[PDB]
């Protein structure tokens, strides 16, 4: 019934700490009220300090936050193998005492940023010690993966080629936001050229409030955790569909919020509302979860996708008929009291795996081996228990992810 | 230029009862075809190969050069279990048996005496291991941490390592024997070489002309690599860490340096490490090197045989 | 985590002053007095810099190496003088003769063990070590040879914990010393060996920083020194507050240092406006971009306009939009894809922090690892030759127990090392 959360590294707990924010926050539970469900690592303590001295400071218990005081290192190596490696057991050990308490769990929702140190790393490894401790359940990680072109670290690459490769064989789905693609919401979709972290954060903390908070919460056509893995990966790698929100209007400049169904789909398969720079540049849908959330009339549905499927130019791979997972909830969305949320009575978060990351991979790829092309800064991993055999056998890893992603589209 | 060279050695009674299939498909001889991906080297030798031809493949056009005055370089690569004790050394006094040592060092006192008419040789052997970055005399028990200098022309040297005067075969065997016991390995229980260390052996065969007064001093490096360690698996820590992590950096810097050379750049990072640095003259300039890589043909031992395969490649 | 200050010689020393000056402000920090900041942040996270005692006496946790009196008994009879327990002084009473070769082999290695003594006191004081931060000059006794020597030795007991260096490399126009190109040379040499981040700083690449980005007509020392001081706080103490995208010392390293030299970085800060006037506030940030990456602001000698990029780490400190922050930098990206080297698609390294320069509303630290740096040990390394080659005031080094091949060594080394840089240049 539930699904645990492991926020890993800052920006996952950054992020962690938004979503959790929304969340008490559409489910009247002020500063203090119950108690969490989830835990927070990372290997930098000012940053889950954040947690411990900002906003949300009592409604964790110093239980689920593990630090360690040592260092962060972006670098994945480093986190993964040599120090991440010292405070898994502890780490997982929360994941076993918060897994335990529960009843009848359904998996473990991840919140990782792909080109970190704590984040790629040490993930790779709890993703890693999960999927051999319960094979048996949903490993869905939510990921922040490398913005395009406005990267930050200078590895980025070495730290997220080897968090595909290492959590490829862990993940059941894997989401994905790229927050670069989130910042051009910001300013084309909602204008501001101000958006500070703490926005990205409240945005994913919205799409990802459809995914479990208000799913896992009754409605008029309900979808389980294990529902999306199923009815969205065709195929075993951990699949990574993206991350998209309809009514993502500014709550101050336009008005038009009374957006009817039948205009709030079709928002969503406009490339420039979809949380990942992604644009469908051909990618071929295969499969889309419509998840509706607020007044919304089934025949709505069941007829503003109809139209969808006939708009053609939206081409779904061949060996699909039909990809569309139609989740109804009731409770419209929640917008924070004065952000810049606009604050609509209906909202689609609709998430899918589209051959469109072909690209995503390839230009992230590529990255890498330019740089592992000379070696840049592999010292830097070696000097912490990896070899050239991770790098180079983790590239080829990702390489028939490559191909992966061209075969099971492009072709009929 | 570098040549790199992969060695397949036979099953052994230990695997034979395990069930393990031969993984290891052969094409020409410079090809290894493992999980239908090709592998091209200078030479591959299965394991019909004798020690023999290995060795004329491998050391003997080194030997050649160390004799005529000039540097070469061997490195021996491979795992535990893999054959490096086997190629290198053998059964050090049967004839057929023995490995690449004792025929270098057959080929060179066979060279020596076959000249006393105006010739005068000098033969100087030096046994130093890097272990935790340090360069430890194998020698000398109290020289644990010597250090890598430059004379007036910038040719890097190992600064008091011991020379030994060595005048015959045996006598060679007796100093590697010597040094082997002051090696940093672990107490393993079944096998005979497992290293936390990278070995380096130096033969510098020294001659004066007496008539024509013109010297000459060639040295061979004979290199005994640690294996790659995936220190994830084995689970290192403390000094072992510190170990698998020195080995690895010392691999990554080697595979940068031969890399450099293959592809005939003007900068070849022998900074990159302590042991790219003592070999710094001997790998540079008109000097041949070779890689000797032994793996093993097991369907269990895929893993690290494609691990000293990739290796091999980086060198090219 | 944590760090130990080290000031070796005179000016690492004179420097150790300033660092100190600053960063105690930026923290709240009285003479002997205690806490004051004006917030609660700026104490959750000192320790990286101090020991608590008293309980009002957090003192700085840094070393103050050198064989001249009269230096530290200027430094412990002034200002903040007084803050340093006395165990950190490590003197010398010696001639601190101004020989590379009086301080690292003859009258500095004496006072080593004495000064090791305490950089282990200090280093088991508690928690978790990252690393030392290391002040001194590389064209003097105290400074290059002694200060190189205390690191050879911190390298050898912890090669964990990191090591970032603030070296004076010798200016050019005008060298404030004779010998100056030997004290460095071998200096440099102890450092691309031992510390893995150096930062460079050029008394007259300040001044001119000093004299033409500040109007400032009288450009005293203390001046200088606290220009510097300002940059090495955004760095390092800046890190070790919270921010959007933090980063610390390794980060820093980890993303700046592709080959195991050690690299040498160039540091720049951000708000760099005259006192009254300048005082735009054109501080949205495409200003501050615009600041740290042009040519002059560079604290080193050299221009980066001459010469590629490999790595480069805009260490913000101060509320920004990490669109506003993570976007311009891409453009800087474009608008210079000519030097900014190729094989590393994203060279730059934005690091966000949330609290700015106390009276400051925005700055941003720049650590450049440009292969300009090439054009500076070229410079030293020339000097050297064109007296080496005649041997100039050698007799003070070998009369000091030094070796002919000592002074090759080190050029060949750090001449050798410029060859390196060019490789990528290319
Ligand atoms: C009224 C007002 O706003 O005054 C400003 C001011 O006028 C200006 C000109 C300051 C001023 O700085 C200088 O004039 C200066 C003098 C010698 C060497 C270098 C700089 C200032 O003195 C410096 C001072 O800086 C700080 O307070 C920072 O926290 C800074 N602190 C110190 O350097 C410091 C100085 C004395 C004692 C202890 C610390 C800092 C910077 C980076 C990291 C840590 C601390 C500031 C904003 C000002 C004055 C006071 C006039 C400027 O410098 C800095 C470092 O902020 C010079 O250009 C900037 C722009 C500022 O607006
Ligand atoms: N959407 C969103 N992205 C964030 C946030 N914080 C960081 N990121 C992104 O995630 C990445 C940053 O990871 P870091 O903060 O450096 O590291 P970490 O993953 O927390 O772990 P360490 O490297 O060990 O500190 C960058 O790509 C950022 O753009 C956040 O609050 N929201
Ligand atoms: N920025 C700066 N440079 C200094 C200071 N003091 C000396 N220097 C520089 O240091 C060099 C002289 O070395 P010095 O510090 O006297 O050596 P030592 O005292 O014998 O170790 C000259 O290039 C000076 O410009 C200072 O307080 N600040
Ligand atoms: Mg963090």
């Amino acid at each position: 019934r539930e699904c645990i959360s492991i926020h890993v590294g800052q920006a996952g707990v950054q992020i962690g700490n938004a979503c959790w924010e929304l969340y008490c926050l559409e489910h009247g539970i002020q500063p203090d009220g119950h108690v969490p469900r989830a835990v927070f690592v990372d290997l930098e303590p000012t940053v889950i300090d954040e947690v411990r001295t900002g906003t949300y400071r009592q409604l964790f218990h110093p239980e689920q936050l593990i630090t360690g005081k040592e260092d962060a290192a972006n670098n994945y190596a480093r986190g993964h193998y040599t120090i991440g490696k010292e405070i898994i057991d502890l780490v997982l050990d929360r994941i076993r005492k918060l897994a335990d308490q529960c009843t009848g769990l359904q998996g473990f929702s991840v919140f990782h940023s792909f080109g970190g140190g704590t984040g790629s790393g040490f993930t790779s490894l709890l993703m890693e010690r999960l999927s051999v401790d319960y094979g048996k359940k949903s490993k869905l990680e939510f990921s922040i993966y490398p913005a395009p072109q406005v990267s930050t670290a200078v590895v980025e690459p070495y730290n997220s080629i080897l968090t595909t490769h290492t959590t490829l064989e862990h993940s059941d789905c894997a989401f994905m936001v790229d927050n670069e693609a989130i910042y051009d919401i910001c300013r084309r979709n909602l204008d501001i050229e101000r958006p500070t972290y703490t926005n990205l954060n409240r945005l994913i903390g919205q799409i990802v409030s459809s995914i479990t908070a208000s799913l896992r919460f009754d409605g008029a056509l309900n979808v389980d955790l294990t529902e999306f893995q199923t009815n969205l990966v065709p195929y075993p790698r951990g699949h990574f569909p993206l991350a998209t929100y309809a009514p993502v209007i500014s709550a101050e400049k336009a008005y038009h919020e009374q957006l009817s169904v039948a205009e709030i789909t079709n928002a969503c398969f406009e490339p420039a509302n979809q949380m990942v720079k992604c644009d469908p540049r051909h990618g071929k849908y295969m499969a889309c979860c419509l998840l509706y959330r607020g007044d919304v009339v089934p025949k709505d549905v069941n007829a503003a996708i109809a139209t969808i499927k006939t708009k053609r130019t939206i081409q779904f791979v061949d060996w699909c008929p039909t990809g569309f997972k139609v989740g109804i909830n009731y409770e419209p969305p929640t917008v924070v009291p004065g952000g810049d949320l606009a604050k609509v009575q209906r909202a689609v978060c609709m998430l899918s795996n589209t051959t469109a990351i072909a690209e995503a991979w390839a230009r992230l790829d590529h990255k890498f081996d330019l740089m592992y092309a000379k070696r840049a800064f592999v010292h830097w991993y070696v000097g912490e228990g990896m070899e050239e055999g991770e790098f180079s056998e983790a590239r080829e890893d990702m390489a028939a992810l490559e191909k992966d992603y061209e075969e099971v589209g492009v072709d009929s | 230029n570098i040549k790199v060279m992969c060695r397949f050695r036979p099953l052994n009674e230990a695997e034979i009862l395990r069930g393990d299939k031969f993984i290891p498909k052969f094409k020409g001889e410079e090809t290894v075809v493992i999980q239908g991906k090709p592998y091209v080297f200078d030479r591959v030798l299965p394991p019909n190969t004798t020690q023999e031809q290995v060795y004329n493949a491998c050391a003997k056009q080194i030997v050649k050069d160390v004799l005529e005055g000039y540097n070469g370089t061997i490195f021996a690569y491979g795992q535990t279990s893999s054959g490096k004790t086997h190629t290198m050394e053998g059964k050090l006094h049967d004839p057929q048996l023995m490995g690449i040592i004792p025929r270098i060092a057959h080929d060179i006192f066979d060279h020596i005496y076959s000249m006393d008419e105006n010739l005068e040789f000098a033969i100087k052997v030096s046994y130093f291991e890097i272990y935790l970055d340090k360069i430890r005399d194998l020698l000398d028990v109290s020289k644990t941490n010597l250090a890598v200098h430059e004379d007036k022309n910038r040719v890097p040297y190992v600064k008091g390592c011991t020379e030994r005067f060595v005048s015959s075969p045996e006598e060679v065997m007796d100093v590697i024997d010597e040094g082997k016991s002051n090696r940093h390995v672990a107490v393993t229980n079944m096998n005979e070489h497992s290293s936390r260390s990278h070995s380096i052996f130096l033969i510098n065969i020294k001659q004066e002309n007496v008539e024509t007064e013109k010297k000459l001093s060639g040295k061979l490096y004979l290199v005994d690599l640690a294996g790659s360690e995936k220190v994830s698996k084995t689970g290192a820590e403390g000094a072992v860490l510190d170990e698998a992590k020195n080995i690895n950096k010392s691999l990554s810097a080697l595979g940068n340096v031969i890399s450099a050379l293959a592809e005939g750049t003007t900068h070849v990072p022998y900074r990159d490490s302590k042991m790219t640095r003592i070999l710094q003259d001997s790998l540079g300039g008109n000097c041949r090197t070779t890689i000797v890589i032994c793996c093993s043909p097991s369907v269990f031992n895929e893993a690290e045989t494609k691990s000293t395969l990739m290796f091999g490649q980086r060198a090219k | 985590r944590e760090i130990v200050h080290i000031q070796a010689g005179q000016c690492g020393n004179q420097i150790g002053a300033k660092f100190w000056e600053v960063i105690s402000d930026e923290h709240g920090i009285d003479p002997t007095g205690s806490y004051h900041g004006d917030s609660d942040l700026q104490l959750e996270r000192i320790n990286v810099y101090y020991n608590e005692a008293a309980g009002n006496k957090y003192v700085p946790r840094a070393i103050l190496v050198d064989l001249e009196p009269g230096t530290m008994d200027s430094v412990r009879s002034g200002p903040f003088g007084q803050i340093f327990r006395p165990d950190n002084f490590v003197f010398g009473q010696s001639g601190a003769g101004n020989n590379w070769a009086k301080g690292h082999y003859t009258e500095g290695a004496e006072l080593v063990d004495s000064v090791l003594d305490v950089v282990r006191k200090e280093s088991e004081s508690c928690d978790c070590l990252q690393g030392f931060q290391l002040t001194h000059s590389l064209g003097g006794g105290t400074g290059s040879g002694m200060g190189t020597l205390l690191i050879s030795k911190i390298r050898e007991e912890y090669p964990d914990r990191i090591m970032n260096t603030f070296s004076v490399v010798p200016s050019p126009k005008v060298s404030d010393t004779v010998v100056e190109p030997y004290n460095a040379t071998l200096s440099v040499h102890q450092l691309v060996e031992n510390t893995d981040e150096t930062y460079c700083i050029d008394n007259e690449a300040l001044y001119d920083i000093c004299f033409r980005t500040l109007k400032l007509t009288t450009p005293t020392y203390g001046d200088l020194n606290h220009l510097v001081s300002a940059t090495m706080s955004g760095v390092t103490t800046c890190l070790r507050f919270p921010g959007q995208l933090n980063a610390d010392l390794r980060k820093l390293a980890v993303n700046m240092v592709p080959f195991p030299r050690l690299h040498f970085f160039m540091p720049g800060f951000a708000p760099l406006t005259s006192r009254g006037s300048q005082q735009y506030r054109a501080l949205t940030v495409p200003e501050l971009t615009q600041q740290m990456f042009d040519a002059k602001n560079m604290m080193a000698a050299c221009d980066p306009r001459h010469g590629r990029y490999l790595t480069v780490a805009a260490v913000f400190r101060g509320r920004m939009s990490m669109k506003e922050v993570d976007e311009q930098m891409l453009n800087v990206q474009n608008k210079n894809s000519s030097y900014f080297v190729e094989w590393i698609p994203n060279n730059v390294k934005t690091a966000v922090c949330d609290i700015p320069p106390r009276g400051l509303k925005m700055s941003a630290t720049f650590i450049g690892n440009s292969t300009a740096i090439q054009e500076l040990f070229k410079r030293i390394s020339e000097q050297f030759t064109a007296m080496f080659r005649r041997k100039a005031f050698l007799h003070w080094y070998t009369g000091e127990g030094m070796d002919e091949m000592e002074f090759t060594e080190a050029e060949s080394n750090m001449n050798d090392l410029v060859s390196e840089y060019q490789q990528y240049q290319d």
